[PDB]
Protein backbone atom coordinates (compact mmCIF):
# COMPACT_ATOMS: atom_id res chain seq x y z
CA UNK A 1 0.00 0.00 0.00
CA UNK A 2 0.56 3.45 -0.78
CA UNK A 3 1.58 6.13 3.17
CA UNK A 4 2.49 9.60 3.42
CA UNK A 5 5.92 8.22 3.76
CA UNK A 6 6.36 6.24 0.80
CA UNK A 7 4.15 8.14 -1.61
CA UNK A 8 6.65 11.14 -0.67
CA UNK A 9 9.93 9.09 -1.26
CA UNK A 10 8.06 7.23 -4.49
CA UNK A 11 6.17 10.55 -5.92
CA UNK A 12 10.58 12.28 -6.29
CA UNK A 13 11.05 15.76 -4.45
CA UNK A 14 9.64 19.50 -5.18
CA UNK A 15 11.88 22.00 -7.01
CA UNK A 16 13.65 24.14 -5.05
CA UNK A 17 10.90 26.57 -3.49
CA UNK A 18 13.11 29.68 -4.74
CA UNK A 19 13.16 28.72 -8.25
CA UNK A 20 9.48 28.32 -7.75
CA UNK A 21 9.07 31.13 -6.52
CA UNK A 22 11.29 33.03 -9.31
CA UNK A 23 9.35 30.92 -11.76
CA UNK A 24 5.97 32.65 -9.94
CA UNK A 25 7.46 36.40 -10.86
CA UNK B 1 -18.47 13.32 -2.19
CA UNK B 2 -18.32 12.96 1.66
CA UNK B 3 -20.09 15.86 3.56
CA UNK B 4 -17.38 17.42 5.22
CA UNK B 5 -15.41 17.35 1.60
CA UNK B 6 -18.30 19.27 -0.42
CA UNK B 7 -18.41 21.64 2.67
CA UNK B 8 -14.53 22.94 2.83
CA UNK B 9 -13.70 25.81 0.07
CA UNK B 10 -11.13 25.94 -2.05
CA UNK B 11 -7.83 27.54 -1.68
CA UNK B 12 -6.37 29.71 -4.90
CA UNK B 13 -4.65 27.57 -7.31
CA UNK B 14 -1.07 28.39 -8.00
CA UNK B 15 -0.88 27.28 -11.89
CA UNK B 16 2.48 25.64 -11.69
CA UNK B 17 4.19 22.36 -11.23
CA UNK B 18 5.53 22.08 -7.19
CA UNK B 19 7.70 19.04 -9.01
CA UNK B 20 9.33 20.37 -12.86
CA UNK B 21 7.73 23.94 -12.26
CA UNK B 22 6.18 23.75 -15.59
CA UNK B 23 2.64 25.11 -16.83
CA UNK B 24 -0.06 23.50 -18.03
CA UNK B 25 1.36 23.97 -21.25
CA UNK B 26 4.60 21.71 -20.53
CA UNK B 27 5.08 18.93 -18.52
CA UNK B 28 8.55 17.30 -18.34
CA UNK B 29 7.88 15.85 -21.90
CA UNK B 30 6.89 19.13 -22.95
CA UNK B 31 3.23 18.00 -23.63
CA UNK B 32 0.85 20.06 -22.67
CA UNK B 33 -0.41 18.26 -19.24
CA UNK B 34 -3.36 19.96 -16.96
CA UNK B 35 -2.48 20.52 -13.10
CA UNK B 36 -4.58 18.89 -10.62
CA UNK B 37 -4.11 21.62 -7.30
CA UNK B 38 -4.38 20.82 -3.40
CA UNK B 39 -7.51 22.05 -2.32
CA UNK B 40 -6.09 23.38 1.07
CA UNK B 41 -2.65 25.05 -0.18
CA UNK B 42 -2.92 25.68 -3.36
CA UNK B 43 0.28 23.44 -4.42
CA UNK B 44 -0.26 21.70 -7.87
CA UNK B 45 1.53 19.36 -9.83
CA UNK B 46 0.88 17.39 -13.33
CA UNK B 47 -0.55 14.24 -12.62
CA UNK B 48 2.64 12.47 -14.70
CA UNK B 49 4.22 14.20 -11.76
CA UNK B 50 2.23 13.06 -9.23
CA UNK B 51 3.17 9.50 -10.96
CA UNK B 52 -0.99 9.34 -10.75
CA UNK B 53 -2.65 6.68 -13.07
CA UNK B 54 -4.81 8.20 -16.15
CA UNK B 55 -8.23 6.25 -13.62
CA UNK B 56 -6.71 7.90 -10.29
CA UNK B 57 -6.52 11.37 -11.97
CA UNK B 58 -9.73 10.96 -13.50
CA UNK B 59 -11.31 10.36 -9.55
CA UNK B 60 -9.38 13.35 -7.87
CA UNK B 61 -9.89 15.86 -10.34
CA UNK B 62 -13.39 15.14 -9.02
CA UNK B 63 -13.43 15.27 -5.34
CA UNK B 64 -11.68 17.68 -2.93
CA UNK B 65 -8.06 16.62 -3.26
CA UNK B 66 -5.17 17.32 -0.82
CA UNK B 67 -1.36 16.63 -1.23
CA UNK B 68 0.64 14.44 0.80
CA UNK B 69 1.66 16.74 3.17
CA UNK B 70 -2.20 18.39 3.59
CA UNK B 71 -4.07 14.64 3.36
CA UNK B 72 -6.41 14.71 6.49
CA UNK B 73 -8.28 10.38 7.21
CA UNK B 74 -11.20 10.75 5.96
CA UNK B 75 -12.67 8.99 9.22
CA UNK B 76 -11.29 11.29 11.78
CA UNK B 77 -10.10 14.30 9.95
CA UNK B 78 -7.25 14.32 11.68
CA UNK B 79 -3.27 13.94 10.80
CA UNK B 80 -1.57 13.23 14.33
CA UNK B 81 1.34 11.34 15.73
CA UNK B 82 0.60 8.60 12.80
CA UNK B 83 -0.18 10.62 10.24
CA UNK B 84 3.07 9.57 8.25
CA UNK B 85 1.88 5.82 7.61
CA UNK B 86 -2.02 7.41 6.51
CA UNK B 87 -2.79 4.47 3.93
CA UNK B 88 -3.50 6.62 0.60
CA UNK B 89 -6.25 4.64 -1.63
CA UNK B 90 -5.20 3.79 -4.99
CA UNK B 91 -8.85 4.47 -6.26
CA UNK B 92 -9.63 8.10 -5.47
CA UNK B 93 -6.01 8.91 -2.68
CA UNK B 94 -8.13 9.96 0.18
CA UNK B 95 -6.06 8.93 3.27
CA UNK B 96 -7.20 6.97 5.82
CA UNK B 97 -5.21 6.48 9.32
CA UNK B 98 -4.71 1.94 9.33
CA UNK B 99 -6.96 2.39 12.79
CA UNK B 100 -9.48 4.68 11.49
CA UNK B 101 -10.21 1.89 8.43
CA UNK B 102 -13.75 -0.02 8.41
CA UNK B 103 -12.46 -2.54 9.78
CA UNK B 104 -9.20 -1.23 11.62
CA UNK B 105 -6.14 -2.95 10.04
CA UNK B 106 -3.10 -3.80 12.00
CA UNK B 107 -0.58 -3.79 9.42
CA UNK B 108 0.08 -2.25 6.50
CA UNK B 109 -1.98 -4.10 3.21
CA UNK B 110 0.09 -5.43 0.88
CA UNK B 111 -0.08 -4.52 -2.79
CA UNK B 112 -2.73 -1.81 -4.43
CA UNK B 113 -5.50 -1.00 -1.65
CA UNK B 114 -8.71 0.28 -2.54
CA UNK B 115 -10.39 2.46 0.66
CA UNK B 116 -14.06 1.46 2.31
CA UNK B 117 -15.59 3.68 0.66
CA UNK B 118 -14.38 2.46 -3.64
CA UNK B 119 -15.05 -1.07 -2.73
CA UNK B 120 -18.08 -2.40 -3.83
ZN1 LIG C 1 5.31 18.71 -13.49
ZN1 LIG D 1 -1.70 20.95 0.13
ZN1 LIG E 1 -7.92 8.74 11.25
ZN1 LIG F 1 -10.97 5.23 -2.17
Amino acid sequence: ARTKQTARKSTGGKAPRKQLATKAA
Amino acid sequence: SLPHEKDKPVAEPIPICSFCLGTKEQNREKKPEELISCADCGNSGHPSCLKFSPELTVRVKALRWQCIECKTCSSCRDQGKNADNMLFCDSCDRGFHMECCDPPLTRMPKGMWICQICRP
